[PDB]
């Protein structure tokens, strides 16, 4: 008879590390939240946030998810012993990647164009905070998965590899699920 | 697997066996609800020493009544969701005559 | 059950050679390429305990400059440099790298595995956080010196305005290196219970010492991300241009909440492993079995439980926090920790109690754990704490809690599990010496403090004037602490003098009576732990190995009254 | 591992409730020597507690209700269940002291803030970790 | 609580070394204390007893000398013991609990009708007292006095914001001072002289803390209590006032910082110097009808030391304090 | 149909499967080698080469 099913290690060795990365995005999630209940007795939060501009941020929003999307079939292809597959899908996932870095860089290249920054506000400094952690977590996830394709550009397909792009994929889709707190957060629920 | 095989006058460690309450997720959470029941206890004690030295007095009933009711719902749930858990150990002891 | 036929010519595996006899070179590229759990967890506990003494090193400074009024060698800044370093190398490079140590070393021969989850995570944990411990001490080659503002570091005291200095900075760094190597050895111990257990080793029949080391695992996964977000928030206000810890926006209780939000959990993931440690050394020298097992796990998940929920209680001074409610939560955290306690003198009663130097250590942790929870519960209550709060009164409690649960404990351990770390036993002599020293100087330290606290000496005070009227207790505390520091001299000699002439191990089980897995196996294990597994089928494999005899009591006497159920007919075929 | 997958929803709603419990509290608890409304720190800390475990006590009962009956698991299992290859584990690797010396490299950059130690350490974190991951699978030297 | 400790050399023991107090909810902190203490002590010896009972009765030798075996009975569970022993802590703390709200909230409520309220500034590293409202009883002018100064208080709502313009947090200036209250009536803290704050006896008092500086704390050893003091204390919703029923003797109490500020965190002392409440008038119309004389002669004016006899000056010289001596000889 | 990487094992799905994000057939990681692979081998099939060689005396 065959061997049993157990569970894969390395995946349990993710998700605890996702679990515990929630934890950190609580603390920007704290000062945050307590940024905006000290601004809004003055109304102060009612004037910096209109600076934002949610149609851009719907946009690379989109950029996102669809990045999600093309890595779970990025992730479909490995369980089926295709490389091939594999390479297409999380090439497009690294293109779409590095568009929402651009988004974001570009977003942060216009508002200190008009007006906000660091020094500016509080409210500067919780979104730029908030958003940039977030951002550098995006840029390490597309490293990530061009580390993939290293490891399976070099390597022979075995296991060892399909379950090291799915165990990336698990680490993008939680990038994918706090940007979507995030951006309820600051966007639509400000 | 799929069944235990004991020989007379052999007693073993009980946890963990297909019939064990430990293994089923009832009893863990009729644990949580019954960690939670107390602090309705505490709310409850908080409202009436409060009282006693003549504080809270626009809002002590409300704070004495809905921490006990937020004691009775969580202490009942944790007891329920307990024995529940508990159930196919009475079954098992009902099948087999060893306690453990 | 089967039995197996008899092999021929049979002969047991050639056990491995003693520590001490290692050639030149034979640990240089081994420990810089090391992958293997227990060698690492040597190391870790090695250099933990260096971290130890340079931290007291400092403490015996500051003891020596409150020897008496006038500052009489060190200024007002270097005293605060002082207990700030002192405090944070005490609690952050001593007692978690120790705490990880252990579980690294006895975790996977308790469950029966062969080496750690993910080796290389392990060792990239122990060098992150040897590069924190320097980077944090880096900070006194400054000309300024290192940080300055506590061990909490309170805002808006450590604001860009008001805490300038390059040593402020790297204390935030050293710290959060420091969590991080935390947080890599926190991931190995929970996927490696979840999935590498030994055969026939159910959840249910792990050591105590397991128990909470899982427990640990997940509750420091909780809070030490937490500390990095926090401290890269203040390194962002300071660096740049922040304002997210400005006082006019409410940073100074923001920073109070989020840190001890951090901070009570780490004094809980200091607590329950070496409850643990004493859990596992208490049964082997009493002759006993665990008393309340399952009832000790739930304790320690309770803890676990509660230990999140408690965290707003040093804030009663800051008239900021609803007092009622955290002050009925840190009252209800003390139950399971006196279930801990009655467990162990229930297991200790009525048994054959023998008094090697282990047995003697966890006694003294009992004894000096007791005063100190009992004086936590006093500052537990609010209107006690509106005085009691950040005096002396809580220097002597949280010593007396850390001192017993860490350093007393830590010491059991050590002279527990040489023989299995080494091959070899400690001195007993020497031990014995080492504990007295250690024991009355701490007690003439720390007694009598509470009444210098209670007389209205605050904490953190660098110079006191002689009409205030606590020189003398400062006095006497000030001699016995330098006996505190004089004791741990036998302790290093000892250690040193074992590891290369110590008495040899023969048997896999020096203390004879060893409960948990890891006394099955040889002295020093093998590189793989396990040249055979025996057959697990309770909470002490290896006593019931090595006494088969005693296994028809061992199930019978177990429960008072109990059942009738060993007459129950057969329940299957095979 | 079916017992630690359900053991996990113990802490979890206790930190629920507790945070439910709080908000409330502080929101509505006019007390003396405290001031009324809620506070956001605390709060956010407790619901994400809660985040944290229930993630874990989720994924893990996902998981156990594919796997099988393993000898771990069982009571009564023989120690020639468990015969076969374990797993593949690390030997040796002298690249985990390497990026430790890469994350204090930059750490120390960010200390001072001198931009090209913190650009020079993100470079050198990302190398040494890049060779960590493809360490077991450089090709063979290409004659 | 309303029970006395059991006094005496027991009463001394349990104390264990607090002060006696000088107000009602000192008494009543004192007392919980020293019945709690009392709890305490029954758990610490009937625990310690067990430890011991272990040390000299549980031994083996003695055990194996009886014949008693190798072993003992290797007993594990007893539930019913197990489940009492879970339950005596829970009504010892629930119990306990109860008696700690009781007094907790006659401590802690507002609502002790002051005569005299006293702004407090508390700055790197020293304190500044200002009389804020006195009742037409001890005031002046029979009717109640107000401290609050026009012009200098006109400048602190004026530091909020425009400084030609920066208004970063939340639309105000970062050096927003608003917060401090400035009085006509105060008593200014220095490295040359102990502040002293002048206050009756058997009136209901009211302190208003606030800290131009870092985190500060208010501590009064003879109060049994002590509070925070923040930068904008409504900013980081902490209460910023507290009462006292009363002081009920008179006399001089050192008061010290119990927060962590700075570089002279111990240097940051003061004086609470309770007076006859028929002299407190005599201090308050001195201070009010010639602003321009010292707090010293006001306590001059009085009949009593015109300096901090509690505790004097520390010496500010880093060389000279090395022999001990580092008290400034204040006359 | 899609294509398999010769190094993948083979198997039936119709009665298990190979690997996926969740269960695997192994307690540890996966060997980067080969599951299926059958080590040790011999001297020649290992592709080393020894070699003799001597310094002047
Ligand atoms: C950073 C290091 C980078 C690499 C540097 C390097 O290559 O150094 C090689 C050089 C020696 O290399 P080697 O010749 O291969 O060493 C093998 C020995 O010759 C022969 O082998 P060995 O068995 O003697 O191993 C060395 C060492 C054993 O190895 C180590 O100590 C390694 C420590 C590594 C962590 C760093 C600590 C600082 O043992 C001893 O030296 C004697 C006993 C030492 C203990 C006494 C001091 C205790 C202080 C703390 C208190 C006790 C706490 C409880 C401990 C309980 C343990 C069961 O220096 C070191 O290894 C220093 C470390
Ligand atoms: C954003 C910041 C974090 C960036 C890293 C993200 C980590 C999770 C990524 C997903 C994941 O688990 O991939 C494993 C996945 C599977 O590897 P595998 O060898 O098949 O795993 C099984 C091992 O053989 C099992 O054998 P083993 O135990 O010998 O190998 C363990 C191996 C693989 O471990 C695992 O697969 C499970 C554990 C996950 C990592 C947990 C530790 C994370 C670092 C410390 C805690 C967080 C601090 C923040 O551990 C690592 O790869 C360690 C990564 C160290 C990251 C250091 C970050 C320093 C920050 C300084 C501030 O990784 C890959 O194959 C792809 C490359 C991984 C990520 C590359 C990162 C790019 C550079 C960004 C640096 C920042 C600039
Ligand atoms: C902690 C403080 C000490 C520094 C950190 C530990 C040592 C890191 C470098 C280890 C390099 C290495 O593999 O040496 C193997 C080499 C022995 O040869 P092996 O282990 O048989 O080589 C196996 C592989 O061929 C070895 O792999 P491979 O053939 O691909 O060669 C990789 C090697 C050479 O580099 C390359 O192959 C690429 C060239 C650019 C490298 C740097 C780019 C940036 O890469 C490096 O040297 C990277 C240096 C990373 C420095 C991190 C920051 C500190 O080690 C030594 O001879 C001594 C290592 C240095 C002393 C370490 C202890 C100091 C105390
Ligand atoms: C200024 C202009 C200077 C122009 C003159 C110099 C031109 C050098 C061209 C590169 C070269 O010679 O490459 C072959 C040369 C040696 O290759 P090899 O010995 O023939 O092949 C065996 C591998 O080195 C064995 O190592 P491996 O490849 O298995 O693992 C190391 C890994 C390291 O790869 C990475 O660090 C990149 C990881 C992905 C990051 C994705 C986001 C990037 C934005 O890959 C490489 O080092 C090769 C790619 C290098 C460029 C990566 C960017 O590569 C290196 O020595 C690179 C090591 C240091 C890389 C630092 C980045
Ligand atoms: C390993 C390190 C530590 C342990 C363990 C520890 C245990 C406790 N602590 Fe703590 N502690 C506090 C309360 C407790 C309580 C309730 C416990 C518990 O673990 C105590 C339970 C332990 C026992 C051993 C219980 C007794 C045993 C038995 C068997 C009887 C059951 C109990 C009954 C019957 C109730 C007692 C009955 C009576 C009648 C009183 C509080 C506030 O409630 C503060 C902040 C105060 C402030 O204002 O800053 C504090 C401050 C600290 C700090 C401050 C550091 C800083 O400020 O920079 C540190 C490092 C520390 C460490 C540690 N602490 N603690
Ligand atoms: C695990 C946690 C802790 C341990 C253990 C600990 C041990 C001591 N403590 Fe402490 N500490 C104090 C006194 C002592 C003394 C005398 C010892 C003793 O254990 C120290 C003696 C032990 C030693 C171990 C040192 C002997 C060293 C020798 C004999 C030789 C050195 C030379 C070499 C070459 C070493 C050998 C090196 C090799 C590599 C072999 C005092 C007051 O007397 C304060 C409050 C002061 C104030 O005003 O704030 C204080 C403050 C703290 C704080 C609060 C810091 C803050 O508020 O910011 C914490 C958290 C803490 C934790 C801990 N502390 N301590
Ligand atoms: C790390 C360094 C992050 C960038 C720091 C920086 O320059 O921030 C300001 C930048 C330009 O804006 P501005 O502040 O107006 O110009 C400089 C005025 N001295 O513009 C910004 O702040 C853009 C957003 C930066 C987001 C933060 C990046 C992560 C920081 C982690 C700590
Ligand atoms: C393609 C590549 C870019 C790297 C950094 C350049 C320097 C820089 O930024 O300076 C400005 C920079 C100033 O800061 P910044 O403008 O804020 O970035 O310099 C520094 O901060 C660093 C000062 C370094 C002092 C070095 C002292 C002498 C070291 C000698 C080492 C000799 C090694 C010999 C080895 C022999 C064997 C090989
Ligand atoms: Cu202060
Ligand atoms: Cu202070
Ligand atoms: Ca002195
Ligand atoms: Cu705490
Ligand atoms: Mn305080």
């Amino acid at each position: 008879v065959a061997a049993l099913n157990r569970p894969n290690m390395v995946s349990v060795g993710t998700i605890v590390f996702l679990s515990q990365e929630l934890m950190f995005f609580a603390g920007l999630f704290a000062m945050y939240f307590v940024s905006r209940a000290n601004g809004l007795a003055n109304g102060s939060w009612g004037e910096q946030t209109d600076h934002l501009n949610v149609p851009y941020a719907l946009l690379i929003t989109v950029i996102l998810v669809s990045s999600s999307v093309t890595c779970q079939f990025g992730v479909f292809a490995a369980e089926r012993g295709d490389v091939y597959g594999l390479r297409k899908w999380f090439l497009v996932t690294i293109i779409l990647g590095s568009i929402f870095v651009i988004g974001q860089g570009y977003e942060y290249i216009t508002l200190v164009g008009h007006g906000l920054t660091i020094q500016s506000s509080v409210y500067g400094s919780a979104f730029f905070i908030t958003t940039g952690f977030h951002a550098l977590h995006v840029i390490a996830g597309v490293m990530a998965f061009v580390v993939v394709l290293m490891r399976i550009h070099k390597s022979k397909f075995t296991p060892a590899q399909a379950t090291a792009a799915m165990v990336v994929s698990y680490y993008w889709h939680f990038v994918d699920v706090v940007w979507i707190g995030l951006f309820i957060t600051i966007y639509f629920i400000q | 697997p799929e069944r235990m095989h004991y020989i007379k006058g052999y007693v073993p460690v009980a946890y963990s066996s297909p019939h064990s309450s430990l293994e089923r997720s009832a009893t863990w959470l009729g644990m949580g609800f019954l960690l939670t029941a107390l602090a309705g206890v505490g709310a409850v004690l908080f409202a009436v020493g409060a009282n006693s030295v003549g504080q809270q007095q626009e809002h002590w009933v409300l704070y004495s009544i809905i921490g006990v009711v937020f004691a009775v719902v969580c202490t009942v749930l944790g007891t329920v969701l307990i024995i529940k858990g508990r159930a196919p150990y009475n079954r098992y002891v009902k099948e087999t005559g060893r306690t453990q | 059950t089967a039995v197996a036929p008899r092999v021929d010519g049979h002969v047991a595996p050639q056990r491995p050679e003693p520590t001490g006899h290692a050639r030149k070179g034979s640990k240089a590229w081994l420990m810089m390429t090391t992958t293997d759990h227990k060698q690492l967890g040597i190391m870790y506990i090695i250099m933990s305990f260096s971290f130890f003494f340079l931290g007291g090193l400092m403490a015996l400074l500051i003891r020596a400059e409150l020897f008496t009024p006038g500052l009489q060698f060190l200024s007002n800044e270097q005293f605060n440099q002082l207990f700030t370093m002192h405090g944070t190398v005490m609690l952050l490079l001593y007692g978690t790298p120790i705490v990880w140590g252990f579980a690294n070393y006895v975790l996977p021969l308790q469950i029966g595995a062969p080496d750690v989850a993910f080796p290389r995570l392990n060792a990239f944990g122990f060098w992150i956080t040897t590069v924190g411990g320097v980077a944090m001490l880096t900070g006194f080659l400054t000309p300024g010196g290192a940080a300055d503002f506590g061990w909490t570091m309170y805002s808006p005291l450590s604001d860009a305005i008001h805490s300038p200095g390059l040593g402020s900075d790297m204390w935030i760094v050293g710290v959060g290196a420091t969590g991080i190597g935390s947080v890599a050895s926190a991931i190995n111990m929970l996927t490696t219970i979840l999935c590498l257990r030994a055969p026939g080793m159910t959840m249910f029949r792990m050591p105590i010492f397991t128990w909470n080391i899982f427990v640990v695992s997940v509750l420091a996964l909780l809070i030490f991300p937490l500390l990095l977000a926090a401290a890269l928030g203040v390194l962002y206000d300071r660096k740049l241009g922040g304002h997210l810890y400005d006082p006019a926006n409410g940073g100074s209780l923001l920073w109070q909440h989020l840190f001890w939000f951090f901070g009570h959990p780490e004094v809980y993931v200091l607590a329950l492993p070496f409850f643990g440690i004493v859990s596992e050394i208490i049964p082997v020298f009493s002759r006993k079995p665990m008393f309340g097992y399952v009832g000790l796990i739930f304790a320690t998940l309770s803890i676990g439980a509660l230990s999140m929920a408690v965290w707003a209680h040093h804030m009663f001074v800051t008239g900021a926090v609803l007092l009622p409610f955290f002050s009925f939560m840190t009252f209800l955290i003390s139950v399971p920790t006196g279930v801990k306690f009655f467990n162990w003198v229930g297991t200790m009663w009525k048994g054959h109690i023998t008094w090697e130097t282990p047995m003697i250590w966890s006694v003294g942790f009992m004894a000096t754990f007791l005063f100190g929870g009992l004086t936590g519960i006093m500052l537990a209550s609010p209107p006690l704490d509106f005085h009691l709060a950040d005096s002396y009164f809580l220097i002597a409690h949280f010593h007396y809690t850390l001192f017993g649960t860490v350093v007393f404990a830590s010491c059991a351990g050590v002279y527990f599990w040489f023989p299995k770390m080494t091959g070899r036993m400690m001195d007993e002599r020497l031990g014995k010496i080492h504990f007295w020293l250690t024991f009355v100087g701490f007690h003439g330290t720390f007694l009598i403090q509470h009444w210098v606290g209670n007389m209205g000496m605050p904490r953190r005070y660098a110079d006191y004037l002689d009409s205030d009227g606590f020189t003398i207790y400062n006095q006497i505390s000030t001699v016995f602490s330098f006996l505190l520091g004089l004791s741990v001299i036998p302790f290093i000699w000892n250690v040193f003098k074992s590891w290369r002439y110590g008495e040899l191990v023969t048997v896999d089980d020096p203390w004879g009576y060893g409960n948990s897995l890891e006394w099955a196996t040889s002295c020093p294990p093998p590189r793989h732990n396990f040249a055979s597994l025996p057959r697990i089928r309770s909470e002490r494999p290896a006593f019931e190995l090595h006494y088969p005899h005693m296994i028809e009591r061992m199930r019978a006497e177990a429960h008072t009254g109990h059942h009738d159920d060993i007459n129950a007919p057969e329940l299957g075929t095979a | 591992m079916k017992s630690s997958a359900k053991l996990m929803y113990g802490p979890t709603v206790f930190m629920a409730a507790m945070a439910v419990i709080y908000i409330f509290a502080t929101m509505h608890v006019s007390d003396g020597g405290s001031v009324k409304g809620v506070e956001w720190v605390g709060s956010v800390a407790l619901v994400l507690s809660a985040g944290l475990t229930l993630m874990l006590g989720v994924y893990l009962h996902f998981t156990e209700v594919r796997v099988d009956v393993l000898p771990e698991d069982w009571e009564e299992a023989e120690v020639a269940d468990k015969a076969g290859t374990l797993g593949f584990f690390s030997p040796s690797s002298i690249w985990p002291a390497a990026m430790s010396g890469a994350v204090g490299f930059l750490a120390f950059g960010v200390v001072y803030f001198h931009y090209w130690m913190i650009a020079v350490g993100l470079m050198l974190l990302i190398f040494t970790i890049t060779k960590l991951n493809l360490q077991y699978g450089v090709p063979k030297e290409k004659h | 609580c309303e029970v006395a400790p059991p006094g005496g050399v027991l009463g001394d023991f349990l104390r264990m070394g607090w002060p006696d107090g000088i107000t009602p909810e000192a008494v009543a902190m004192g007392n919980f204390w020293s019945w709690v203490w009392v709890a305490a002590w029954i758990i610490g010896i009937i625990m310690w007893g067990l430890f011991l009972t272990a040390i000299f009765a549980w031994g083996a030798k003695r055990a194996e000398k009886r014949g008693e075996g190798e072993f003992p009975k290797q007993l594990q569970y007893n539930v019913p013991l197990e489940l009492v022993l879970t339950i005596v802590p829970i009504i010892i703390v629930m119990v306990l609990f109860f008696f700690t709200v009781q007094t907790q909230d006659k401590v802690t409520a507002l609502d002790k009708n002051p005569e005299v309220t006293v702004d407090v500034t508390a700055y790197q590293w020293n304190w500044k007292f200002g009389y804020s409202e006195i009742d037409g009883s001890l005031a002046p002018g029979g009717q109640d006095y107000q401290g609050s100064d026009p012009e200098r208080q006109a400048a602190a709502e004026a530091s909020k914001k425009d400084p030609s313009g920066d208004n970063p947090i939340h639309g105000n200036s970062k050096s927003d001072v608003s917060y401090l209250e400035f009085n006509r009536i105060e008593t200014l803290g220095t490295t040359d002289e102990i502040p002293v704050m002048v206050l009756p006896v058997n009136t209901p008092i009211e302190f208003n803390l606030a800290s131009a500086d870092v985190a500060h704390s208010f501590w009064v050893p003879e109060f049994l209590f002590k509070r925070d003091a923040y930068a904008h204390p409504e900013a980081n919703k902490s209460q910023r006032v507290f009462q006292i029923e009363e002081i009920t003797e008179e006399g001089a109490f050192v008061g010290r910082c119990a927060e962590m500020c700075g570089t002279y965190h111990a240097m940051m002392n003061f004086e609470l110097r309770v007076v006859d409440r028929d002299s407190f008038a005599e201090y308050i119309s001195f201070r009010d009808s010639n602003p321009d004389a010292t707090n010293a002669q006001a306590l001059e004016h009085i009949g009593q030391a015109p300096y901090a006899t509690s505790t004097s000056p520390f010496v500010s010289d880093r060389t000279a304090t090395r022999d001990g001596e580092n008290t400034q000889s204040n006359a | 149909k899609h294509f398999v990487d010769p190094a993948w094992p083979e198997h039936n799905p119709a009665d298990g499967h190979v690997v996926t994000e969740l269960i695997s057939k192994v307690a540890g990681a996966s060997s980067p080698w080969g599951d299926d692979k059958e080590f040790p081998v011999s001297a020649e099939e290992t592709g080393y080469v020894h070699p003799y060689t001597r310094i002047n005396r």
